[PDB]
């Protein structure tokens, strides 16, 4: 449609109706031919018009289409910069350098048209227009000639902040593309970190962490003094001035990128903590800022100058220790986190210690959990503070019993690392008295495991004095030793799958009775076999899903009813029509609810949908007596056998003398035969059909469901009026779901006909574990009054490309509907 | 005679606990009768550590009666859990 977009420009009107088509035309795709032919027609098109809003969208919309994915663009290179060459409008000279950069940027093999680019951006970086110098420094940034250096520095000095944040990032580009760049630099941008504008002195404290990176032992004098600094601390010491900045964003940007500068000297490191050159106090003026994204940037800037340092965390100490208590959580959790980071050498005295252990008294558990890793990571001399250490973890205990876990963990750590301290201490933990026979301790008493998890830690590492306990602390060490051993330190089964399977295989040609029998066995076999090696349940009930497939359409072919006439069939005895309708079933629950399917699987997966659906039209063919459905959905039949065909092709010719090959040799007899003797050559060829193979998957299990959340065991009804909504929480542990995010549904079930189906959102299916999903929606609830607090029935669904499963166990909840 | 009812009492922790109370007396019949007991009620107390642990302890015993009594409890509660099996 191409000549229509020219017929329609050149046709209808010049101003302004034709901007109007131009946006009408720029939100559909282009075949690449056709962008060809539609650059051509608007480049044409761009010399008629003198409007500069026409021709700016002409230039916006030829930057889309160099844009398109199959469209090579290295044949309208020469037209653009032609008409760059006369432009005047200089936001239209905006746009068409905006579209040259797009040129550039997917053609970046080509070194010529590079070159040539980068010239159109030299000689139209002196235009008198900012958005110009802007386009043509980001064009120069994005391509460079990887004499850009200097001139990008000869624009950091321009009178517009915006192009001189343009020179900074485009030079950034460069870097980070791969050039490297020169040392002259670091001055430009020392000059330029004074600016007065925010955008400029963050890009040029960016530039500045750059060039430091790039030359960090490089020795530059000091403009006031004869002595000589480095450059990694000079700008290291610019960085540190810059974090005292007026504006938060840019004080975030220094404190990450002083981070970032390990290869500082020792000296201005011991500076940046003080509080008595430019670098003095910058950490303690970061840590005490108003806003708390700066104070945790400069947390992460601690840690990663620690982390470098050893020498600079007896230094973070006692400020991280401060730094605990602070008014913003997430701060405080930066600050205990990094604190454990940290601690790999350095000891802790008596305050820091007893402020780490009062901050252990509080009431969230996320820092308590946090805190409780440090414990675990911290080392400490003066056991008498293991003993505080100790008493403040079993009050927190005493207070907080959720936590016995963590506590226990943070108790074996402290065993394992400080065992000669806790050895004095044990006759104090242990009740013993030096003569008389102490009482034997409460087992399963959460302070006495906690106490004792302490000891024997200490006590593996050190084997000088494990005498010390009475016979019912070694009785309890056996106990612990059996239920906490994680803590209190000191392929048949596929074979027989596949020999099963194999059996089933190679035993074929029995007797229907015979077979019915081995599909029964081996179907008893494999879902024990499910029910005790876990790792191959899903493969287990994967292969007995397709063997009940098998034995239902055995037992439904051996019915008693192709025994009777048509007219004589009787619906009321029926079984085969239950039986296809379960291998349909069957079908899609093998298909959907296992994660580890391919389409060596699927083809056989559809192949007995095939078979089912062959049944199921012979079993509607014996009770219909009009000839006109029969066709109808023989013919719909056939149409499904052709779609299969036309979609499996390549895999037909594994599927040796099965059913659809079977109906392949016969399929122009197929189309020429009457209905009914179709029906007939169906039913005798489907018992003459020879049972498939399973390819078996490397990895399959199935997905597997089950709420928690509403947990059906409560009798007490969920109150709400009449009209009005009750919400109910639920909490799936969605397992092995290959995308939950679109095929797991909520069924909601009430008492009547209602089945409501709830769609949840992506936002709420979490992801804490490969294979692993928790989904947490608030379903909604109404009904109008109720005499009685009946039910509502919640179940999980899977959904596909159509149809829905059950998903997950059935669960009941009680509601009562009370009138307004 | 009551094992099918056994499961729905639901105040499981202390009624096992007040059973659990006697397998410390001094008495070896009374701790193989004990033993009895929670071989009776291991299919409502599986992964229960204390009577794996007494289970375990009763099975080095020195009184005959105590021993066989372990040896019925550990028959009932290896069927009932894994983690009383594998040790």
């Amino acid at each position: 449609k191409s000549a229509a977009l020219h017929i329609d420009l050149c046709k209808a009107t010049s101003p302004a109706d034709a901007l109007q088509y131009l946006l009408q035309f720029a939100r559909k795709p282009v075949e690449a031919e056709s962008v060809e032919g539609v650059v051509r027609i608007l480049l044409e098109h761009y010399y008629k018009e003198n409007d500069p809003s026409v021709r700016l969208k002409i230039a916006s919309l030829l930057g889309l289409l160099s844009k398109t994915a199959g469209f090579s663009p290295d044949c309208i290179m020469d037209d653009a910069i032609n008409i760059l060459q006369n432009e005047k409008s200089h936001q239209v000279l905006a746009q068409l350098l905006d579209t040259l950069l797009a040129i550039g940027t997917k053609l970046p093999e080509n070194q010529a048209i590079q070159m040539r680019l980068v010239d159109v951006a030299c000689k139209h970086l002196t235009d008198t227009s900012h958005g110009v110098r802007n386009k043509c420094l980001q064009l120069l940034g994005n391509l460079g000639s990887l004499d850009v250096q200097k001139i990008i520095g000869d624009y950091f000095s321009d009178q517009d902040p915006r192009v001189r944040t343009a020179a900074i990032k485009a030079m950034l580009q460069l870097h980070e593309r791969g050039l490297k760049l020169h040392q002259t630099i670091y001055n430009q941008a020392c000059k330029l970190l004074s600016d007065d504008y925010e955008q400029v002195r963050s890009a040029a404290v960016q530039l500045i962490w750059v060039v430091s990176q790039l030359y960090p032992e490089s020795i530059v004098p000091i403009p006031s003094s004869n002595e000589e600094i480095r450059l990694v601390d000079d700008a290291f010491g610019k960085i540190c001035h810059m974090v005292s900045d007026g504006s938060w964003v840019v004080r975030v940007q220094a404190a990450k990128l002083l981070g970032s500068m390990e290869q500082v000297s020792s000296h201005f490191l011991e500076q940046t903590l003080d509080k008595k050159s430019g670098a003095c106090g910058a950490f303690v003026h970061g840590l005490e800022d108003e806003m708390y994204e700066v104070r945790i940037a400069a947390v992460e800037a601690l840690c990663m100058l620690a982390q470098s340092s050893p020498s600079f965390a007896e230094k973070c100490l006692d400020f991280l220790v401060d730094m605990f208590n602070d008014e913003i959580e997430e701060v405080r959790l930066q600050s205990i986190h990094t604190m454990r980071k940290i601690s790999n050498n350095i000891t802790l005295r008596e305050d820091q210690l007893d402020t780490v252990l009062a901050v252990l008294e509080d009431s969230s558990r996320d820092i308590r959990e946090a805190l409780h890793e440090l414990l675990c990571c911290t080392n400490v001399s003066t056991k008498e503070g293991i003993h505080l250490a100790l008493v403040e973890l079993l009050k927190n205990l005493t207070k907080y019993p959720t936590d016995r876990d963590s506590i226990w963990k943070c108790l074996k750590f402290l065993g394992s690392r400080h065992p000669t301290l806790v050895l004095p201490l044990v006759p104090e933990l242990l009740s013993t008295h030096p003569f008389f026979d102490t009482a034997e301790p409460d087992m399963d008493d959460p302070a006495y495991i906690a106490v004792l998890v302490l000891i024997f830690n200490a006590a593996k590492t050190c084997p000088t004095m494990p005498a010390l306990f009475s016979d019912h602390t070694f009785r309890h060490y056996a106990y612990l030793r059996d239920s906490l051993s994680h803590l209190v330190p000191a392929d048949p089964s596929q074979q027989f799958l596949q020999q099963s399977l194999e059996r089933v295989y190679s035993l074929q040609h029995l007797d229907p009775q015979g077979a019915q029998e081995l599909l029964e066995f081996t179907i008893r076999d494999l879902q024990r076999l499910g029910e005790l090696q876990s790792e191959l349940a899903g493969v287990a009930d994967f292969s007995a899903t397709y063997l009940r497939c098998q034995l239902l359409l055995i037992k439904a072919l051996q019915e008693k009813l192709w025994n009777v006439a048509a007219p004589l069939y009787l619906k009321q005895s029926d079984l085969a029509s239950a039986a296809a309708k379960q291998i349909m079933e069957e079908t899609y629950k093998m298909e959907f609810m296992y994660s580890g399917v391919e389409n060596k699987q699927v083809v056989i997966i559809h192949h007995m949908r095939l078979q089912a659906k062959a049944l199921q039209l012979i079993v509607t063919a014996r009770t219909t007596r009009g000839l006109d459905p029969l066709f109808g959905m023989c013919e719909k039949f056939l149409q499904e056998v052709d779609f299969f065909q036309r979609y499996f092709i390549a895999d037909l010719p594994h599927l040796q003398d099965s059913f659809v090959d079977k109906l392949l040799d016969l399929m122009p007899r197929l189309m020429t035969s009457k209905p009914a003797e179709v029906v007939k050559i169906l039913q005798t060829m489907l018992r003459q059909s020879a049972f498939l193979h399973l390819p078996l998957p490397e990895q399959i299990h199935k997905a597997s469901a089950t709420i928690i959340e509403p947990a059906g065991e409560s009798d007490n009804p969920l109150r709400f009026t009449s009209g009005l909504v009750v919400a109910l929480d639920v909490d799936a542990t969605l397992e092995h779901v290959q995308d939950p995010q679109n095929t797991v549904k909520v069924q909601v079930l009430y008492p009547d006909g209602q089945a409501q189906m709830i769609h949840p959102k992506p936002a709420d299916f979490r992801n804490p574990g490969p294979g692993r999903h928790r989904l947490i929606t608030q379903v909604y609830l109404s009904h109008t009054a109720w005499t009685e607090a009946c039910q509502v029935e919640v179940r999980l669904l899977l959904a596909y490309n159509e149809g829905t499963i059950p998903f997950s166990k059935p669960v009941k909840v009680y509601i009562m509907p009370k009138p307004a | 005679q009551s094992e099918k009812h056994l499961e729905k009492i639901l105040n499981v922790d202390e009624f096992v606990k007040r059973i659990f109370s006697v397998i410390h007396s001094n008495d070896p019949v009374a701790r193989a009768i004990t033993l009895r007991m929670l071989g009776s009620l291991a299919s409502i107390i599986p992964e229960r550590k204390n009577a794996h642990h007494s289970i375990r302890q009763s099975l080095d015993s020195h009184d005959n009666v105590e021993v066989e009594a372990a040896v019925f409890a550990a028959a009932n509660f290896s069927a009932q859990s894994k983690d009383f099996a594998v040790g």
